[PDB]
């Protein structure tokens, strides 16, 4: 009828009862049926199905990875002949889990369907699919063990990327990491799925990495994982036909990511001109400093800093000048750590984030470190509102362009108390201030006093009791200029 | 069809001819188990007519079986869908020359919903015309 392929369904139809079942030599019919709860779940509705099934499982597993071991498996549709019965692999953890494991893998699992589905929406060159897995109880057997089942697939088995930076590039498919980019900016860089494995394009334990990292199990790393797949990651055709903004990386990561262009121009996937354009988000950091006009993309580029001082992009020394890279972008992506660090480091300040990278002294960079500081003690930081304070007091690390001021200088040591010095350190300098006056802030002898008297309350609560002592005298100096 | 003929004739004559309430007890009797639905559907009755009515649903049932089969063919995960990835995995594994545009125009042909997948009903009509 409307149908121009019929021709083509039927002739695969047959061939298909052609071929041989390719574990016919395992003779898994053989084998002594056993019961089974079969539970299914639904990603969409969130909601599970049980059934009753029939199977029939190798008693030794023909693999063994680090985790998980695998048994062939026959399983009779219950919509007969169990020569004919469909085949599976059955994974079990071989050292024990909590039962809720399995099941969470299979919503991982069918999540990543879901996102294989909307990925395929955007008419991509070619299209991918997850399969369907399962979970199988074996209540007969002691300890109602669990086990994923998933069908079998014939075919060459190939990772096309790890759930940490690992990127095939013998043969390098664009498909694959397309659709790990697609997932990140079409969840608006909630989540990212990776992992992608199987055959041909019909993946297979796949794994998420979430913004919380509080899901889909250990294989989770968060953003720190959307950061091990962008450290690796090269937009290719498919990225750029569906409006995947790239992940900025730095000049030599660039240049290292580059290193297989000539591969992707050499491959093998060709466009058609139907793809489609990606609430989603961009994985580039000017839209999204405008987007923030709080981020992930800016934990993302964190998370490259930190590894980056960790060694883990290690190849020689570790980056340094990539890892600042990433700082100031996770900075003006406003991560308040990235933010305090940087300032620190512009000022020449000890750091604990890349504490053994030292900048070059610039009084722009002076400038820099201060307007750093400033907004992190906007920001809430107090380690930064009290370095301001001494900036604004003494001219300690103040940037030239910028005058010693008392009155700001009481701000945001006020700011600090209201929020490793001490307390009464503060409350005092505060006071000394008041008692002099000086760079626009007027002597209040009252005001001193008030101050001197909270200093030593503060002293007594640190048992520093001749310190409050100190204080109440201090404080009963600053009075006695009044009247 | 011929020694299944003998032996629907052996289980009709036990009943001999033939009634309603008679029917469903040939029926069970050859270890089917009619519902009242197809009594009434049919719905005295004579053996030819009977063994055409046997016919009718052995036909129905296998052409039924065939194309649940021929659709387990395609849906390699078993979850009530050919995706597009699996259709093109089956040409491949098969040996046919389609190309992936062809796949993908495979699978809109029977997409009525358009959810870019075949479900079992759209499976079925694309097969039963
Ligand atoms: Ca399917
Ligand atoms: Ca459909
Ligand atoms: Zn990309």
């Amino acid at each position: 009828n409307s149908f121009h392929f019929k021709e083509a369904w039927k002739h695969a139809i047959q061939k298909a009862k052609h071929m041989p079942d390719p574990w016919a030599e395992f003779h898994l019919e053989d084998i002594a049926t056993e019961r089974a709860t079969r539970h299914r779940y639904n990603a969409v509705t969130g909601e599970w199905l049980d059934d009753e099934v029939l199977i029939k499982m190798a008693s030794q597993p023909f693999g063994r990875g680090a985790m998980r071991e695998c048994f062939r498996t026959k399983k009779l549709s219950n919509f007969q002949q169990w020569k004919g019965a469909s085949n599976y692999v059955a994974k079990r953890y071989i050292e024990p889990v909590d039962r809720d494991v399995y099941f969470e893998d299979v919503r991982l699992q069918m999540e990543a369907k879901l996102w294989g589905e909307e990925y395929n929406r955007h008419k991509p060159p070619k299209q991918v699919d997850i399969m369907q897995m399962c979970i199988i109880e074996l209540k007969d057997r002691p300890g109602k063990p669990l086990f994923h089942l998933e069908h079998y697939i014939e075919g060459k088995y190939i990772k096309y990327n790890s759930n940490s930076g690992f990127v095939r590039d013998d043969n390098i498919r664009l498909t694959p990491q397309a659709f790990s980019h697609f997932t990140f900016e079409r969840s608006g860089h909630q989540l990212i799925v990776v992992d992608i494995q199987g055959v041909g394009d019909l993946y297979t334990d796949p794994q998420i990495h979430t913004e919380t990292g509080t899901d889909f199990g250990d294989g989770n790393l968060g953003v720190r994982g959307m950061a091990l797949f962008f450290y690796s990651h090269a937009c290719n055709r498919i990225c750029e036909s569906m409006g995947l903004a790239p992940f900025d990386l730095s000049p030599r990561e660039r240049d290292a990511v580059n290193q297989n262009t000539k591969l992707l121009q050499s491959a093998k996937t060709i466009l058609r001109g139907t793809e489609e354009k990606c609430l989603p988000r961009a994985s580039a950091v000017a839209l999204e400093v405008q987007r923030l006009n709080k981020s992930i993309l800016g934990k993302v580029h964190l998370a490259m800093v930190r590894y980056h001082e960790g060694g883990r992009f290690c190849e020689e020394e570790w980056d340094q000048e990539s890892a600042v890279f990433h700082l100031e972008h996770a900075a003006n992506l406003g991560e308040l750590e990235a933010i305090v660090g940087l300032g620190l480091m512009y000022s020449q300040l000890p750091h604990h984030i890349l504490a053994d990278v030292s900048l070059k002294e610039t009084e722009e960079n002076k400038t820099k470190g201060f307007d750093y500081l400033l907004k992190a003690a906007e920001a809430g930081d107090r380690q930064s509102m009290i370095l301001v304070a001494r900036a604004f007091d003494s001219g300690q690390n103040l940037s030239p362009d910028r005058c010693q001021d008392w009155l700001e200088a009481l701000h945001w040591y006020n700011t600090a108390l209201e929020m490793d010095e001490p307390r009464y350190m503060m409350l005092a300098r505060e006071a000394e201030m008041l008692f002099t006056g000086g760079y626009g802030l007027e002597k209040d002898p009252q005001r001193s006093g008030d101050l001197y008297t909270q200093a030593a309350e503060a002293a007594m609560e640190a048992m520093k009791g001749r310190l409050a002592n100190q204080y109440y005298q201090k404080a009963e100096e600053a009075w006695a200029q009044m009247e | 069809t011929e020694e299944q003929i003998a032996e629907f004739k052996e289980a009709f004559s036990l009943f001999d001819t033939i009634t309603t309430k008679e029917l469903g007890t040939v029926m069970r009797s050859l270890g089917q188990n009619p519902t009242e639905a197809e009594l009434q559907d049919m719905i005295t009755i004579d053996f030819p007519e009977f063994l055409t009515m046997m016919a009718r649903k052995m036909k129905d049932t296998d052409s039924e079986e065939e194309i649940r089969e021929a659709f387990r063919v395609f849906d390699k995960d078993g979850n009530g869908y050919i995706s597009a990835a699996e259709l093109r995995h089956v040409m491949t594994n098969l040996g046919e020359k389609l190309t992936d545009e062809e796949v993908d125009e495979m699978i809109r042909e029977a997409d009525i919903d358009g959810d870019g997948q075949v479900n079992y009903e759209e499976f079925v009509q694309m097969m039963t015309a």
